[PDB]
């Protein structure tokens, strides 16, 4: 209802996604193969 | 009698090989010599790699030289790089390059005592960053291989945009002889922004020319930013008419490259002669372990000239010992035709009086890059809330 | 079949008490037999190292190509990868100037040395400055090739640890000009952290010490500390350099020649091995030295996957990706007569601080001897736990107490250490008061006795 | 804390700048002699 209202309050389309796992920031602290991590979640915004 | 001091060169033909024996000669002319006499001695690139250090070791530190050169095998294909040759004087501590264009050149590792006066690709990057200066652009893709190239112009193109200005958004790589690259079409297109930017050789952007057109997206808001390799040999008929492209003053045939390196190595000579140990190399490759200690001296030295008033321009060195204020010309294809649109003399783009024609049938540069009114909504999984 | 390995020494170092090796013959269970070819070199040139390696691969079929020399310069293992070029041979550097690192490499080259790359000294120099409680730290960096994925590779390890680091600034230094603008000096005046990476060459760090010896930086409180290749060799001490400069660095001591010798040998023997015992197809052996265009289609790279993943005599002796040992032997010196001693060994993930006292401030003058706890596992005082095996080590404030029992076998008795972490009232406030006092003690259990009691009339 | 400098000898060994390195207040008072005070400042202009 809140997206309804958002929606109708500003002229604009939107697509609500459903996400299914992976909501902890990635903590890459187990060690995987040595070699080079990279932020992936935390934020969680930019993937694609 | 003057000291009779050596250079050494590695050239391909024989007639660069008389345009540097001239070159020395008139560097022993216009320069003042009262106690030193400049000797010409070059080189041929060989096919083999063992008979070519045997060649160096046996012509050119036999000779006892100071300052060696390179340019480039004259050879159609890439399969025995001048790179190993560089690690000879690695050994007696300088090359300067006169055609070598691929970053790897740049690092300091391998090449300790290496130094260039021609700009390699990541410098054409840096014409990109001025054309960010032209419409102003923002969000931009960088579409690079899986080597070290992509990887310099990565960190290039990183290193130029450090302040509070625009930013990248994702960097796309590729292993070099994949044909199959769909999913980067796809992910390319998924995102914002339309800013493409090409890097690469020719089968690989032969390939995304493929992937690209039979998609559909060389239309309007498509931008195709891409270098010197992109719009030549079999890579160009596959590119787009409109596509912008660059293109390198005097290519081949680089006499001025020559004449300025025998001057500013003769300057370097007559300039480093006038301190006071000044140590001599040894002779040959046999009954030889100490290596030189004028080395990083003689590094600095090179690195230190400047010829406002030289040939090819404005001779400067940067930190790394590549070189400043390149020459190059912005170009389009326009009718399976490369015309000339703009040149870049060093400090700022001039363009001409052609217009410039876009892929996608525009003429006019819009003010956005790229907008719409389709916005993403994400959200997680709980019963009281969704 | 007898594969031909050849052994090349430079060196002045007579080789007649070298090539004695008595680890064949017997030692030979695989079903390929190697045999050893050991040549000398007194010439340190790269016409005589082509010229040694084309005539003697000319004259013998060798495989396994072992380069180890004595000097200084790196720049001569690049030539190696030279050899590689026209043999893609696995060279394995074991001591001399293939014994430094160098990034970045050709992915087509079969180059490996056992040279600590700068991610593992990274990790040691982490462990020593973690072990030492020294959270607030200043990170000193010049314009090395290589220092991108240093302050990366720091930032991404603090960032993501459960240790409360503390990054001031990573400055940067140049070299180029001498410091007569006062702008190094501005540079190095705000650094009020104990301990001080530093991450450059030699003729640099001398003035980078020479500058600091003005500036207020290689005193009480400040503790510098450089890598392998800023150090270099141990033998030249200067004058620049103060008092107190943990080092890392390669042990080159109780490790014996013949025995890096006869590791080569068993690498590349078992490399060359585990295709023929898995894949049973194995092709020949390298051609002449200018005749590249016809065995370059017979080299496969498959054996490349055996060269990351080797064990040997049980212990992970492999190696990785990169080119590099995985577990490479270290040692940490430190500079006093001013002269580098060791004073621990890191092995595997642990760290070994024996030859050394544990307090790293000397009590030469300050303090004198030191002070010994002893308690009993009570309810409200003092809590003992059992270290996890995850990490076996304790963490924030749980003081490490150990525990001496004996195994009673039958009628014998033993002697094993197992090591606990406590924590409670008496630890918080034994920590509370030694923190402001300032003095080095111990915690420890009893075993036998409990609480004191009367036995006939004692 | 009350820091005491011994002015009998050239600052050669790295101890009076090491004394006066430690010194984060924004008032710091002095007591001495002139001569004394001149490479008081003189040493207090290269420490910072």
């Amino acid at each position: 209802d809140l997206l309804i209202k958002l929606a109708r309050e500003m002229d604009f389309t939107y697509e609500v996604h459903l996400v299914a796992d992976g909501k902890f920031g990635t903590q890459e602290r187990v060690n995987n193969s040595n070699a080079a991590a990279w932020n992936g979640m935390m934020g969680e915004l930019l993937s694609g | 009698d003057p000291k009779i001091v050596n250079i050494g060169a590695v050239l391909s033909t024989k007639k660069h090989e008389q345009i540097f024996r001239e070159a020395v000669n008139q560097a022993n002319f216009f320069h003042f010599t009262r106690k030193i006499q400049l000797n010409a001695t070059s080189v041929t690139h060989r096919p083999n790699a063992i008979q070519m250090a045997l060649s160096v070791c046996e012509d050119l530190i036999s000779s006892q030289v100071y300052a060696i050169l390179v340019s480039h095998p004259p050879a159609p294909t890439d399969h025995l790089t001048p790179t190993p040759i560089s690690y000879t004087a690695g050994f007696y501590r300088p090359v300067i390059g006169l055609t070598t264009r691929m970053s790897i050149y740049s690092d300091k590792s391998i090449h300790l005592s290496f130094l260039r006066t021609v700009p390699p690709y990541s410098h054409q990057a840096l014409v990109w960053f001025e054309m960010m200066r032209l419409f102003n652009w923002n969000h931009v893709i960088l579409i690079v291989s899986d080597d070290h190239e992509g990887r310099a112009a990565q960190k290039k193109l990183e290193t130029l945009l450090e302040e509070k200005e625009s930013k990248a958004d994702k960097v796309l790589q590729f292993e070099p002889g994949t044909k199959n690259l769909t999913a980067l079409l796809l992910e390319a297109k998924e995102l914002e922004a339309r800013v493409i930017i090409l890097s690469a050789s020719e089968d690989d952007a032969t390939a995304v020319y493929k992937s690209a057109a039979m998609l559909d997206m060389t239309g309007a808001g498509y931008v195709w930013l891409v270098g010197e390799r992109e719009i030549s040999g079999s890579a160009l008929r596959y590119a787009p008419d409109g596509i912008i492209g660059l293109q390198l003053i005097n290519g081949k045939n680089e006499s001025a490259h020559i004449s300025d390196a025998v001057a500013v190595v003769a300057q370097a000579i007559h300039e480093l002669f006038e301190m006071e140990q000044i140590t001599d190399p040894p002779r040959g490759c046999v009954g030889n372990t100490n290596i030189w200690k004028t080395g990083p001296l003689f590094k600095r030295v090179l690195m230190s000239s400047k010829y406002p008033d030289g040939v090819t321009g404005r001779i400067e060195f940067n930190e790394d010992g590549d070189r400043k204020f390149a020459q190059y010309s912005i170009m389009n294809l326009q009718n399976r035709k490369l015309v000339q649109v703009g040149i870049f003399d060093g400090s700022y783009i001039i363009q001409n009086d052609r217009k410039i024609i876009w892929p996608g049938g525009e003429t006019e540069r819009p003010q956005g890059y790229q907008m719409s009114t389709r916005l993403k909504i994400v959200t997680i999984h709980q019963e009281p809330f969704v | 079949p007898n594969m031909d390995i050849a052994v090349i020494l430079v060196g002045t170092t007579e080789e007649v008490a070298i090539k004695d090796v008595h680890e064949k013959d017997d030692f030979h269970h695989l079903p390929v037999t190697p045999r050893v070819e050991l040549v000398t070199m007194q010439e340190s040139d790269p016409k005589s190292i082509i010229t040694r390696i084309c005539d003697l691969m000319s004259d013998k079929k060798v495989q396994g190509v072992v380069f180890g020399d004595d000097t200084d310069q790196e720049a001569i293992a690049q030539i190696l990868d030279f050899i590689s070029v026209q043999t893609l041979t696995p060279i394995l550097g074991i001591h001399g100037g293939s014994s430094m690192i160098m990034a970045d490499k050709e992915e087509a080259s079969m180059f490996f040395q056992f040279g600590p790359s700068i991610e593992q000294q990274a990790s040691v120099m982490l462990n020593i400055m973690e072990e030492y409680d020294w959270y607030i730290f200043s990170i000193v960096t010049t314009y090395f090739p290589g220092y991108q994925d240093f302050e990366n590779k720091v930032r991404s390890t603090i960032e993501n640890s459960f240790v409360g680091w503390e990054l001031e600034e990573v400055i940067h230094l140049d070299m180029s000009l001498d410091d007569i603008d006062s702008k190094i000096q501005n540079q190095l005046k705000k650094l009020q952290s104990p301990v001080i990476l530093l991450y450059c060459t030699k003729e640099e760090a001398t003035y980078i010490f020479e500058v600091a010896h003005s500036v207020g930086l290689t005193g009480y409180g400040f503790t510098w500390i450089v890598p392998s290749l800023v150090a270099g060799d141990t033998d030249t001490v200067p004058d620049e350099f103060p008092t107190g400069l943990i080092s890392v660095s390669y042990d080159e001591w109780d490790y014996d020649l013949p025995a890096r010798v006869r590791d080569g040998i068993a690498i590349i023997t078992t490399a060359a091995s585990t295709m023929l015992s898995e894949h049973n197809s194995i092709p020949q052996s390298k051609s002449s030295c200018n005749n590249i265009q016809e065995s370059r289609v017979y080299e496969a790279h498959m054996l490349k996957r055996y060269l990351i993943n080797v064990t040997f005599e049980g212990r992970d002796l492999s190696f990785s990706e990169d080119g590099y040992q995985m577990h490479p032997k270290l040692v940490i010196i430190l500079l006093n007569e001013r002269k580098w001693e060791r004073v621990g060994k890191y092995k595997d993930r642990s760290l070994k601080m024996w030859p050394v006292f544990d307090l790293y401030p000397n009590s030469e003058e300050h303090k004198d001897e030191h002070l010994s706890i002893v308690t009993l596992e009570e309810a409200p005082f003092v809590i003992v736990e059992d270290v996890d095996p995850l990490s076996g080590t304790c963490m924030r404030n749980t003081v490490p107490c150990r525990k001496q029992i004996r195994p009673e076998n039958r009628t014998e008795e033993g002697g094993n250490y197992i090591k606990r972490c406590c924590k409670g009232f008496c630890i918080d406030i034994l920590k509370k008061i030694a923190k402001t006092v300032k003095f080095t003690y111990d915690l420890y259990l009893v075993t036998n006795g409990k609480h004191g009691k009367k036995i006939n009339g004692v």
